[PDB]
């Protein structure tokens, strides 16, 4: 149904976690890892934050693209695995999957798992809240405080991306 | 804070978000502001050990505000009931809640 | 001064991007201070009206509060419609 | 030419926020008696569906406080419409 | 709802075409033409040996710069606040730092590709 | 304390440094033609490229051999005239002129 | 009758394959300078919707232009391989023909058709550009008179 | 651990054995003695196959002026001992 | 002549004006002849959703006005 | 009536591609003294007809070294994601009316590079894997410029909504206040619309066909299709930008005549250079843009988020 | 803890357990780490969201900028590790302690 769009999100999210976790080749694992960029940007989404759920995925598709590079440069081979072609990787893939089944049967079923915490099945819908916002999305307005409020955080982040900078060229000088 | 220097020197680094009843922009509430605002309040100056036990409700309130455990077991409970009423023609829906 | 004139000169026949690059930075940085209008830009955000103006309750003694929103207490945005 | 125009604009969006202002006192006040009456009639039904369990006291509270506390999304449309709690729920962030 | 629609159509109208191209024609398949083309000639070895990036250090940099616009993009919003004269101070203080990164790794001969 | 494990431990290098190691990769090899635009048809330029870098060319050619200098052998002085017209296709006088220049 | 419905979708593909040739980027000696010229304003190839491309695999048309020689052989072969079909084959000039000026030579194949299987024959050497495009103006002919359709109704 | 040390009985089944592969040699008038020309009847080329699957069999590379004097398979035994030192 | 092109944009050209005027007049049609209504923000939800109520059709735009007050 | 106007979108869309394949040629052969096609049909107006009917009867292969699932997906990723891009463009109402629709379109545009990528990755062949990581190349060379040339651009106009560009262009077109922006998002949209002199994926003259030299029948076609309606698409991005039509609620007509032909413009400029100039290299595409264009970006960045305060010019938030 | 909670902390597991069990790729084990980063991020976002916690709006962003600059740092690492082999198996990495 619809009211449970959340949750089947959510199931394809740990699909795709399960995917590259199998470590295939690097091509397919990097496949695995924007799959559920962009529905893990949905879910985000649907829970009211749309900047912070386009950003993820914005960011991750470029991330991702740095990685294929490497990929063919770094760590290819003559015949690159698929989720398919070995038994570790398959069982690996499989075993994701079927603890993903089973815990989508109890929850949907029984209504309550408890695996060191307590999980409801009632539907995600439940704890939203009822009342509307302003003028203004909540979310922005505080996204938007990182530069009235967060001097803090602006000035560290800064730094920490300069020194990154610095920090790749000493390391890949080489020689 | 390991070396308390903020205190020292009068500068507020990160404190104003390390709880969600500090000051927001544009004076927007959080969903659990009165209860946050409660059990602070209650438990200021005695201690942690002492608000371990003397501020128990107000921090239970709270973190049923957080999660709603005890609302989501109570919401279910009624749900199963209902249901089994249901399958045995025993419960007729209200107008509204249908139609 | 007569070095001056000759690194100017010898970048701009050799990096004319990067010149118009920190032209233009600096006026960002140094404008916003000499500005005599910056102070309205700050001003006209706090004009805009958010949230609820809730009232407050009236103790007797508050006469730069004013009763009704069409009376002369309170701040007025008579600058912002001339500017 | 782009300045005035911008400045013109924060004009029009006070004037446009003002009679948002001018009318919240009455969506309050409507919105208030809205959920009331529905949180009545959760509490109505209920009264119909736990009439037989022993252990259970009808429209009882899980806070131990007797403030007044806003209810959730699953409290107030319990067994609504499917499609009037779907536009309840993600009305909003799929109204495009 | 509206937007998943539009999503659902178009890749289903792409997959469609996809299928028809794959099934209408008249097929005539054998070995030597469906090989890897190469100008005529067997390719050397496979499509699969490792291929050296020239570019490394600047895709890498792409990366830290990619996130400043994480940062810059609310920045529209962020112009809004009542305290402009903080706001004003970071904003260009995240950029030139940004500035200053590029031109750190300009000068060092960061920027030129290997060889 | 020696084991049945640790005996063929060695112990680290001096300075720390471990000699490099041999002939690791390899430069990809590319067929540049003869089914190229910028082949000229006939140019089967096999290159072995690091990325882009090009680190040898190695123009393979006599796809366009023809045997034109035999041929001309069993033709008389007159008959072997046009053969020159297809030397350099482009500047076909200039190829005659430099023939009748030498007879 | 239902033959007339599929000889007018036989005009249709039959139309559509003809109004849009794709030779191959693909020369090799003098003549291919010819071919240039029918790309050339004069000629104009380009208005009948005869248009170069480089891939094999994105062309329906290979123009055999020049000598084509033993070592060069198994290259016009494999590129030929790798068209999909319908594919066809212009032989343009003398030395694609039957071996032109160096019929006799030694490292030189007498005719691309011991090759390929050759459609179109322009002779010539080399054949003017306007001798080429009465060549291609033929194949349409040949190709507008393909009854695919009408021979499988009738099997 | 360490591996097995190599033992001129050791190297004996390895010749032995990667000859009795050869599909030239007939197993029966194979000995450890028998010469690889006059009693086997393998040509030169012959003798040189040998040489190279001997080469695989313990890893190492064998210079053609040495591989001209290995006639009979007790030498190959001999020369395998002078490279790995194995005296026994 | 270079006017023999114009041909060609003026179908391309009708192929752009069709998207934008089919989305216009779809929008009226759907709407009771007024332009469809933007909520960006739950202010502007919220008056809508409330319309759908005060109209008593379960359409947000059938305006009841004065005469709906008495 | 929503499933009728996606029909009315990109069944249009599909037809202003095919055309535009005669324009070009037609356009692009009296720039060289031809014709262009004028046989088939009247003025040619039935050639797009042929060639989408011989490409679609023609035999698909799948090469034997090939990845089968990802070697089917590229084209289908491609052609899907491009008519993706013209969901939220306000002609003048936008079909899903997008609060954040600049970031939904920077963050579509990234993902559409994947089926370029995937595509020469899973053909197997080097002159197609040269020309995937030709692309990857060349989106580090212009997605960072490309955002913060947008995001300067948004400090003028006050939120991320397309609708509320026309709002701001209600007095004057943006190009005037920001023709230094513009000079450096036309270039932009030239490179990340791989175009000459940035087609460098491609590369006709270098790689044969690029990442796309296997390709053949519909699959190419698909490839062909998503090329072109990116095109159109980042050239009606630009007339919204900087050359806002003002729209009137009551004739919503005279907008879509206006803003139409000042995409055909926009668009006849991307024909008009490709017949103008030789090709970049891909590594002096990279060049252009790190140490000329960022350069200058980042200037204008700061400058645009000074200008309005030191000017008291701020733009409404709604 | 509604039901969306359990898949998001199941994600965040199966990318802890990936990345502890290496298979040979070095490259392979990096994804992981940028995976966890994923999970966290949308887990932050849920529960910031859900609560109104309007200044923690800006922490799920903040997390991203140092989940890039460790992929940055992840992949210069890897780029000296090849150069050194010529390719990115951990086997090769076996120098110390042996
Ligand atoms: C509310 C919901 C909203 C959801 C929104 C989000 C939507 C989801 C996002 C999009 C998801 C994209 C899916 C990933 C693409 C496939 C990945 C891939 O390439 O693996 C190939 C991989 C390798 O197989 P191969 O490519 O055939 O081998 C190469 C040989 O050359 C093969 O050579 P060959 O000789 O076998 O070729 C002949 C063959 C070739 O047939 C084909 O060409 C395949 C055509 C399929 C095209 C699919 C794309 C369209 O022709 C046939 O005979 C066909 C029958 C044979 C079976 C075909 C195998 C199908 C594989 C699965 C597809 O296949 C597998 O190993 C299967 C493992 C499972 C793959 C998924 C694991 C990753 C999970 C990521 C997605 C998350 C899960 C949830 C997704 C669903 C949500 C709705
Ligand atoms: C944008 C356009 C996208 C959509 C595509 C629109 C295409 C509109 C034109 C339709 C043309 C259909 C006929 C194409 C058949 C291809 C062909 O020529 O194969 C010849 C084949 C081969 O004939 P054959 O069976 O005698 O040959 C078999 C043996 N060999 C090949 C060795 C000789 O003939 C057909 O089978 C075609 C049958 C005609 C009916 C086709 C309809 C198929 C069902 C779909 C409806
Ligand atoms: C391969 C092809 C895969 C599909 C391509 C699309 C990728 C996902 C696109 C994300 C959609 C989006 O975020 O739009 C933002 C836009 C941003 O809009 P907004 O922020 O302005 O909010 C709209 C509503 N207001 C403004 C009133 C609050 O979202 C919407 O417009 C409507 C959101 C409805 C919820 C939709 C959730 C389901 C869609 C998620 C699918 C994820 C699949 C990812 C697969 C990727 C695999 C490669
Ligand atoms: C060399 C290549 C680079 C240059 C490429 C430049 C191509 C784009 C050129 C656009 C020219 C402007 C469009 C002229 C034709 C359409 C004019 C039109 O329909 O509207 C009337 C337009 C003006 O109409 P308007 O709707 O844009 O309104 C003007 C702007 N506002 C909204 C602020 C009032 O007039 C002209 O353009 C005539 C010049
Ligand atoms: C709760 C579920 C617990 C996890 C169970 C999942 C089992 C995963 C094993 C899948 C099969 C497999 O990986 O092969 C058997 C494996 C040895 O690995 P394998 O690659 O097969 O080595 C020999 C072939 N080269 O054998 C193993 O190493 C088993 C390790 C566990
Ligand atoms: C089967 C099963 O239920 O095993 C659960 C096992 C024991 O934990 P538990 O069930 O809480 O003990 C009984 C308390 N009444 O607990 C487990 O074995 C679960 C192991 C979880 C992996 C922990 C690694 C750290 C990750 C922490 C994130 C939260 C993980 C738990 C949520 C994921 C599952 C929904
Ligand atoms: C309140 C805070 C505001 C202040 C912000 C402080 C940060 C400023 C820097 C931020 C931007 C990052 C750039 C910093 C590095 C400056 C550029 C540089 O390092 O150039 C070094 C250059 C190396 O290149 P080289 O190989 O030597 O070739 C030339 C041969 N001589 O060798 C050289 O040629 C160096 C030559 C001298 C460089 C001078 C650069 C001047 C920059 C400031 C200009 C501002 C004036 C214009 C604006 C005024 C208003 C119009
Ligand atoms: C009155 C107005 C006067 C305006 C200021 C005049 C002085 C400007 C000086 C700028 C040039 C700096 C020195 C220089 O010319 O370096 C050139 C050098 C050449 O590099 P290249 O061409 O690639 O190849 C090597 C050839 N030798 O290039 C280099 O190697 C180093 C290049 C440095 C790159 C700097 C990048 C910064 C770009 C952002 C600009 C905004 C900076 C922040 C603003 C700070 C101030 C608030
Ligand atoms: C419910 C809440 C709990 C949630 C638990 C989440 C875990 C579910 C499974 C998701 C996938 C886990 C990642 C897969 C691990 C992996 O990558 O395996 C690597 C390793 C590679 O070994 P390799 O060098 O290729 O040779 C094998 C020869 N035996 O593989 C091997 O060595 C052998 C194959 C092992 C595959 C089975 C292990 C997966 C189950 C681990 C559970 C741990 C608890
Ligand atoms: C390896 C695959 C992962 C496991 C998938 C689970 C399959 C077993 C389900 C049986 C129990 C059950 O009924 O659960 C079904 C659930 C819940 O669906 P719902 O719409 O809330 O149904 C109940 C509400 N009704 C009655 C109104 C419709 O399905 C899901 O939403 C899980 C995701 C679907 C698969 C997405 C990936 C493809
Ligand atoms: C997924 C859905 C499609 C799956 C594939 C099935 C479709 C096959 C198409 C041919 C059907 C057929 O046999 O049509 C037969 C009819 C009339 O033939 P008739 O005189 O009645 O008998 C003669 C039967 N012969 C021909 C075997 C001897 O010819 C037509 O005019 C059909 C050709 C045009 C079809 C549209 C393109
Ligand atoms: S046929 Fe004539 S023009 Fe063509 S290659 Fe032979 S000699 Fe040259």
């Amino acid at each position: 149904m619809m009211l449970y769009i959340v949750f089947i999100l959510s199931v394809i999210f740990v699909m795709g976690f399960v995917g590259f976790s199998s470590k295939p080749s690097p091509i397919y694992g990097g496949l695995g890892l924007i799959v559920s960029g962009g529905v893990g940007c949905g879910i985000v989404l649907n829970f009211g934050g749309s900047f912070l759920g386009l950003m993820v995925f914005l960011i991750y598709l470029g991330g991702m693209m740095v990685v294929f590079g490497y990929t063919t440069a770094m760590a290819t081979e003559q015949y690159p695995e698929i989720w398919l072609s070995n038994k570790a990787v398959l069982g690996a893939f499989v075993t994701g999957l079927l603890m993903e089944f089973f815990m989508v049967y109890y929850v949907l079923k029984d209504k309550e798992v408890e695996v060191v915490f307590e999980f409801n099945g009632l539907g995600d819908w439940v704890i939203y809240d009822t009342g509307d916002s302003g003028f203004f999305s909540e979310e922005a307005m505080g996204i938007a405080a990182l530069y009235s409020y967060g001097t803090w955080l602006v000035i560290v982040t800064g730094w920490s991306l300069l020194i990154g900078v610095v920090v790749i060229m000493e390391i890949t000088r080489g020689n | 804070p390991f070396f308390d220097v903020q205190k020292r020197l009068g500068v507020d680094l990160d404190r104003w978000m390390t709880i969600q009843s500090a000051e927001q922009p544009h004076k927007i509430p959080s969903r659990c502001h009165a209860f946050e605002k409660e059990w602070i309040e209650c438990a200021h100056g005695i201690g942690s050990i002492r608000a371990e036990k003397e501020c128990k409700i107000e921090f239970e309130d709270f973190r049923e505000c957080l999660l709603r455990q005890k609302t989501m077991k109570r919401l279910h409970a009624i749900r199963r009931q209902r249901e089994k009423l249901i399958k045995e023609g025993k419960y007729t829906p209200p107008p509204h809640h249908s139609g | 001064a007569e070095r001056v004139a000759a690194f100017l000169k010898n970048v701009w026949a050799k990096e004319p991007v990067l010149v118009a690059s920190f032209a233009i930075a600096g006026l960002a940085v140094i404008l916003p201070t000499l500005s005599p209008y910056t102070k309205y830009s700050l001003m006209i955000n706090r004009a805009t009206p958010y949230n609820y103006p809730v009232p407050l309750r009236d103790d007797g003694n508050m006469p730069d509060v004013p009763s009704h929103p069409q009376d002369p207490q309170g701040p007025s945005l008579e600058w912002l419609k001339r500017l | 030419s782009m300045m005035k125009w911008n400045r013109e604009r924060r004009r029009l969006q006070i004037e446009d926020f003002e009679a948002r202002i001018a009318l919240m006192p009455l969506l309050q006040a409507e919105k208030d008696r809205r959920v009331l009456q529905m949180l009545r009639e959760n509490l109505e039904e209920e009264a119909t569906v736990m009439k037989d369990v022993p252990g259970w006291k009808v429209g009882e509270s899980v806070f131990h406080t007797t403030r007044w506390v806003t209810p959730m999304m699953g409290e107030l449309y319990g067994l609504r419409a499917s499609e009037e709690v779907l536009s309840a729920t993600y009305g909003f962030i799929w109204y495009t | 709802m509206n937007l998943m629609l539009a999503l659902l159509t178009n890749f289903t109208l792409a997959t469609l075409l996809v299928i028809i191209a794959f099934w209408l024609p008249q097929l005539n398949v054998y070995s030597e033409k469906t090989s890897p083309y190469e100008c005529g000639f067997d390719p050397m070895g496979s499509a699969r040996l490792p291929f050296s990036m020239k570019f490394f250090l600047v895709a890498i940099t792409f990366l830290l710069f990619d996130l400043e616009i994480a940062l810059l993009l609310p920045l529209p919003w962020a112009s809004q606040t009542a305290n402009l004269n903080t706001m004003l101070t970071m904003a260009l203080f995240l950029i030139i730092l940004l500035a200053v990164s590029l031109a750190y790794e300009w000068t060092q001969k960061g920027l030129e590709w290997t060889e | 304390y020696p084991t049945k494990e640790t005996a063929h431990w060695k112990p680290p290098p001096w300075n720390d440094v471990d000699p490099p190691k041999d002939t690791l990769v390899s430069n990809l090899t590319l067929n540049f033609g003869p089914q190229h635009p910028a082949a000229h048809g006939v140019l089967r330029l096999v290159m072995e490229l690091s990325g882009e870098m090009v680190r040898k060319c190695d123009p393979h050619i006599g796809l366009l051999h023809r045997g034109t200098e035999k041929l001309i052998e069993y033709k008389t002085y007159l008959q072997a005239l046009p053969y020159f017209d297809r030397l350099d296709y482009v500047s076909m006088m200039c190829n005659e002129q430099a023939y009748s220049l030498a007879v | 009758r239902g033959e007339y419905v599929v000889a007018k979708l036989d005009d249709l593909i039959n139309w559509a394959r003809r109004s849009s040739l794709w030779p191959m980027t693909f020369g090799l000696a003098c003549c291919a300078v010819e071919m240039m010229h029918m790309a050339a304003p004069r000629y104009d190839m380009d208005r009948f919707g005869v248009v170069f491309r480089a891939s094999p695999r994105q062309s329906d048309v290979m123009i055999v232009a020049g000598t084509l020689t033993n070592k060069m052989a198994p290259a016009l072969r494999k590129v030929y391989d790798q068209m999909p079909e319908p594919r066809y084959v212009v032989s343009m000039g003398s030395c694609a023909n039957g071996g032109g000026y160096y019929h006799y030579s030694y490292s030189v194949v007498r005719g691309c058709d011991r090759i390929v299987p050759v459609d179109i024959y322009v002779p010539g050497c080399p054949p003017t550009a306007e001798a080429l495009l009465y060549g291609i103006l033929q194949l349409q002919k040949k190709i507008k008179r393909e009854k695919r359709l009408r021979i499988w109704y009738r099997r | 651990s360490d591996a097995p040390p190599l033992t001129l009985e050791g190297i004996k089944d390895r010749v032995l054995y990667v000859l009795k592969l050869y599909d030239k040699i007939d197993p029966e008038k194979l000995s450890v003695n028998s010469h690889f020309m006059k009693d086997l009847g393998l040509d030169s080329l012959d003798q040189v196959e040998i040489i190279m699957a001997m080469e695989d069999e313990f890893g190492f590379e064998i210079p053609d002026i040495d591989a001209e004097k290995l006639m009979c398979p007790q030498e190959i035994v001999d020369y395998i001992a002078d490279k790995k030192d194995v005296y026994e | 002549m270079w006017f023999e092109v114009l041909p060609g944009i003026a179908v391309m050209g009708v192929c752009l004006f069709i998207p934008g005027m089919a989305t216009a007049r779809i929008h009226r049609f759907s709407n009771g002849g007024k332009e469809k209504r933007v909520a960006h923000y739950p202010y502007q939800w919220y008056l809508m959703e409330r319309d759908r109520r005060v109209s008593g059709v379960n359409r947000s735009y059938v305006s009841k006005g004065l005469e709906n007050i008495d | 009536m929503f499933m009728i106007n996606i029909l009315m979108l990109i069944i249009p869309i599909l037809l202003a591609v095919a055309f535009l394949t005669l324009v070009e040629r037609k356009v692009l052969g009296y720039m060289q003294l031809r014709k262009g096609p004028n046989v088939v049909g009247p003025y040619g107006l039935l050639q797009p007809i042929a060639d989408a009917i011989k490409l679609f009867i023609k035999e698909p292969l799948r090469p034997a070294t090939s990845s089968a699932s990802m070697f089917i997906l590229a084209p289908i990723m491609a052609l899907g994601l491009a008519l993706t891009m013209w969901i939220p463009l306000p002609m003048p109402y936008p079909l899903i009316n997008m609060n954040l629709g600049v970031l939904f379109m920077l963050a579509m545009s990234s993902l559409a590079v994947y089926s370029i990528l995937w595509s020469g990755w899973a053909s197997n062949s080097k002159y197609a894997l040269i020309g995937a990581l030709r692309a990857v190349a060349q989106t580090i060379s212009y997605e960072v410029t490309l955002a913060i040339i947008l995001l300067s651009v948004l400090l003028m106009s006050g939120s991320f909504t397309l609708s509320t560009l026309i709002t701001t262009q209600e007095q004057m077109w943006l190009i005037l206040p920001a023709w230094p922006l513009a000079m450096m998002w036309f270039i932009s949209t030239l490179a990340e619309t791989n175009r000459a002199p940035f087609d460098l994926t491609e590369g006709e003259s270098e790689l044969v066909s690029g990442f796309n030299v296997e390709y053949a029948a519909g699959p190419f076609a698909l490839f062909f299709m998503a090329e072109y309606a990116n095109i159109i698409m980042m050239n009606i991005f630009t007339a919204i930008l900087f050359l806002g039509t003002s729209h009137n609620p009551h004739m919503p007509e005279l907008y879509t005549i206006n803003f139409t032909i000042k995409s055909l413009l926009l668009t006849m400029s991307f024909l008009w250079i490709r017949a103008s100039y030789p090709r970049f290299r891909y590594d002096q595409l990279m060049h252009l843009l790190w140490k000329n264009f960022l350069p200058l970006t980042l200037a204008l960045c700061m400058w645009h988020v000074s200008l309005p305060i030191l000017t008291s010019g701020i733009p409404p938030q709604t | 803890m509604s039901m969306v909670y359990m898949n998001i902390m199941m994600a965040f597991t199966v990318s802890l357990v990936g990345l502890l069990m290496y298979r040979s790729h070095l490259m392979s084990s990096l994804l992981c780490l940028e995976g966890m980063m994923l999970s966290l991020f949308v887990m932050a976002a849920l529960t910031i969201l859900n609560s109104h916690f309007t200044l923690a709006s800006m922490m799920p962003i903040i997390l991203l900028v140092f989940a890039a600059c460790e992929a940055a740092l992840g992949l210069s690492l890897l780029v000296m590790v090849s150069n050194t082999y010529g390719t990115d198996y951990v086997q090769n990495l076996n120098l110390l302690q042996c």
